[PDB]
């Protein structure tokens, strides 16, 4: 189907698979999935393209591990997964990022400006 | 000047409302829904029905404004019913160094034909 | 310089006065009928079959002023018989910003052939 | 700046010589037939089966001169039978003042593939 | 000022690897693929079916690089099914002058989506 | 079905619910309709997109609330619907519309200029 | 069927009917049809579009009343017509044809001249 | 099928008229065929249109004979043959062919060239 943003709360094994491509550094199931600590994932025919860990404390947002594959970069899969995670996290007024892991903390702040998320040392912000 | 032909824009999976033979000319389409497609008034479109197979070409004329109406009408009712899914899209054509960076004005529908997504690229299907 | 396909003219349901398989080529059309809709001879045109749902693409040649006559010829005799109800459509190709202000020519007919309208533009479907 | 589609060029009535669905791509013209009617190697062409009333489209490829060959090659040879009668047309696009004096390039064909004669217009169909 | 449509490239004889109703838009096609045969990202494309005979239109998006990926999507998904053997081509339009020394890019296939080799025209078929 | 003009002496529901949106101002039916007071309304795919008042006097004919739907101006409705009115009425040799009403008088003046009435104090005349 | 040059040896009555709207001053059967005073028509879908008489006196032949339709000139009918009959009599080496009858005489010249005859007093001449 | 180069042990009927074609200069089965002595040809659509003969002696291996028929040359025809008798023999590492029979000497060096052949005396050498 169309791109999708989902919520990831059991996972298939077409989900292992896709996840071990996004996320090599991580192994399936040491990946925690309770009510504040999130996996949401862009979904698209059958696949997934891109995933981000969202840690949530009421009003206070972490986002962590934000990973669009490479073959599909600059179609717009990043900035609608982003969208869809602040959209349905409404109770959070505030954002963080951490630049840990980032291959091209140039390429990222780029990204992080057009949707809106201020740079500040060792992360971006929206708050 | 080799000249090549882009899609330009679709819109994806939206309903027929009204399709009736004895209606004027050839596919009436909300307007909201052509301008987030980009395409015009009087402008060729192909129509590609989902529901059972058929794919025509006719051309595009206005609807009122946010009535959501996909009205397919004159010979072209032999080709949709009432309820069927289809993609509407129309294409264009522009120099190749142009088109290598074209990007298409995608529309993505819902439900009662509400319009859920615009976009500017289709992903990459992965294996 | 993106090239929109628009709408150039139509004849808006003129009845088939003969076809032939044996025939040569492949729409005849009342020359005056032509002029009505800025169709050229020669032109590519397309055919819509309101009584049978046919949908096919010819050129068109010149029947005599007057004559009233719409033949379809050759191979199109399998794709519509005396008595149908068709639309003819040509389409122009122009730049996009030519495009936002077309007007098609448009011709309407009743009874035995009998123009009884030309017009300019197509109105709006309400709800 | 309006931009027409216009017959180019036709072959009337031709017979197709051979059918093969393991061939390649997709119709081999006897080059001389080519010449006549000012058709291309690599050109996309329309065939129109008098026979059987199918209509499809193809690019042409050429056939040795003299050969007399009609072949219905690859894909479209469940599109055409050996001996069925086909019209090859091919078109092309210029602005609207060329197209009012443009004359296209006929021949006309009759037995075993003889070509009887070449013409520049089409006569007009009287009442 | 002539301007033909001629026949840029083509993937001869592909297998279809994935058909689905619910995939969206409308042939995805491994990268590899689509630079061989110099076919764009949502470049319109014709399908013809050497399989089941049919025969229409579509629009080309990117599969993933090396996945040998043919995968027929929405609509079209009526049109074919998995392990057919089909022909892709696109159409770019030049001048005549032009058109006369034009070159094809074409890519052959065999087994699983295995190119066999690349060319630059088609031979005459000889008597 | 095309834009039609006819003179609606018996309303249906659907001309009420349509006649209130082109004339909100008036109450269906404090509308008066006999033999010297019509209304005439102009018809397309089973709605009206505009209506007139004609007050009938022999040779002097007045009307009044001639408005067309905003969502399909400047599409021909307009001056379709008053030709009607006057080719219909060929017993009437003066015309007269007064300005009562008119948002736009700068508009309506270029208007009835274009259908050959002469503005005058109060409102324009043909006669 | 296509442009075709007939000898009518007997006359239809749509032969009739087509002979007095190319030679209105005539009264068919007044035309005298034997092994030496001919009459070669040209046809086109069922139709006459134009005819001349020829008398034959072994190596001399004489050619008068040549007429094309108004409505289809200059479409190659009457070049078509004249060619047919030199090739078809092939024993004459003289062929005359006087000026009599001719409209215009300025037009006459420039198609005799284009068919290969001389301007002579009183008429043209290929001998 | 599509253009394929195939070593030839057995002749078919076929296969003779073409390699008479081909070699008109000589008669088979004048031509013998054993393991160091062969005979590759290019085949496209059931006939064949390009010939060599290769003499095998280990590490050397001589070339003859080499055609393409005229009415398909500069369609890469030869140099296919040619790559495939090379990439078949790669025991080969040094390849001699001959100078003698060859129409335009001219034409052979700039082909042999474009395969990495070296031009000597009597001959192309690739080594
Ligand atoms: C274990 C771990 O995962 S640690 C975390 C590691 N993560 C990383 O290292 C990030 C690697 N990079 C990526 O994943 C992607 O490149 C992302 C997330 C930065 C961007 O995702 P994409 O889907 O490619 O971006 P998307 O196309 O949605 O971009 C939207 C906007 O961002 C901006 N943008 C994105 N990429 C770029 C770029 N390369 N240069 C400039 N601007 C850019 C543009 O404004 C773009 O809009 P546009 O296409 O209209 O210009
Ligand atoms: C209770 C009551 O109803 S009180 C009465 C209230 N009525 C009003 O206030 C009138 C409101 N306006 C309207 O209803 C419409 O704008 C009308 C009747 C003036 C015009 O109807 P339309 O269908 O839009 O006009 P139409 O397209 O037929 O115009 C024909 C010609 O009129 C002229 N015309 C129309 N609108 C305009 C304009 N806005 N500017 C310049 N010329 C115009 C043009 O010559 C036009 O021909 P073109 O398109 O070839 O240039
Ligand atoms: C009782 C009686 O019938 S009395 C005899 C009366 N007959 C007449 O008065 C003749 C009236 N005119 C005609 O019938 C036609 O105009 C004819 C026979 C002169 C020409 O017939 P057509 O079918 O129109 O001519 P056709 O198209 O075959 O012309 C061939 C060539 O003739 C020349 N030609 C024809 N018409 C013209 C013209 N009007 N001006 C210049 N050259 C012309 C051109 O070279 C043309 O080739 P092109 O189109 O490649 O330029
Ligand atoms: C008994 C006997 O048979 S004796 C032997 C007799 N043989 C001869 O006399 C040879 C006659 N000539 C031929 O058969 C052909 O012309 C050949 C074999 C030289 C070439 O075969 P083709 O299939 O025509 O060549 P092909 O199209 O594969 O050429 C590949 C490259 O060769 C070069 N080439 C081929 N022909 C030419 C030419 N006429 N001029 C310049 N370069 C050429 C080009 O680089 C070409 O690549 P391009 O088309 O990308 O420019
Ligand atoms: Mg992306
Ligand atoms: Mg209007
Ligand atoms: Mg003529
Ligand atoms: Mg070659």
């Amino acid at each position: 189907m169309k791109l999708t943003i989902i919520r990831l709360e059991k996972f298939s094994d077409q989900d292992r698979i896709d996840l071990q491509k996004i996320w090599p550094e991580y192994s399936p199931s040491s990946l925690q999935v309770d009510d504040n600590h999130r996996i949401y994932a862009a979904r698209f025919n059958e696949r997934l393209l891109a995933a981000v860990r969202v840690t949530l404390s009421g009003t206070e947002g972490a986002l962590d591990s934000l990973r669009v594959r490479e073959v599909t970069r600059r179609r717009g899969v990043g900035q609608y997964l982003l969208e869809e995670v602040l959209r349905n996290n409404p109770g959070v007024s505030c954002w963080w990022m951490a630049d840990a892991g980032v291959e091209d903390r140039g390429v990222m702040t780029a990204f992080m400006q057009a949707l809106g998320f201020t740079a500040q040392q060792g992360g971006w912000e929206k708050c | 000047s080799m000249i090549r032909t882009m899609l330009q824009g679709k819109l994806h999976r939206v309903k027929v409302t009204h399709a009736d033979l004895h209606y004027e000319g050839a596919c009436a389409i909300d307007q909201d829904f052509l301008d987030a497609a980009g395409i015009l008034e009087n402008e060729a479109i192909d129509i590609w029905n989902v529901t059972n197979g058929k794919r025509f070409s006719t051309y595009a004329i206005a609807a009122e404004r946010g009535s959501r109406i996909i009205s397919v009408n004159g010979a072209a009712a032999h080709c949709a019913s009432v309820g069927d899914i289809v993609i509407i899209a129309s294409f264009v054509t522009m120099p190749d160094e142009e088109a290598r960076t074209w990007r298409p004005n995608v529309a993505y529908f819902e439900g009662d034909n509400e319009m859920k997504r615009t976009a500017k690229a289709i992903p990459v299907q992965v294996a």
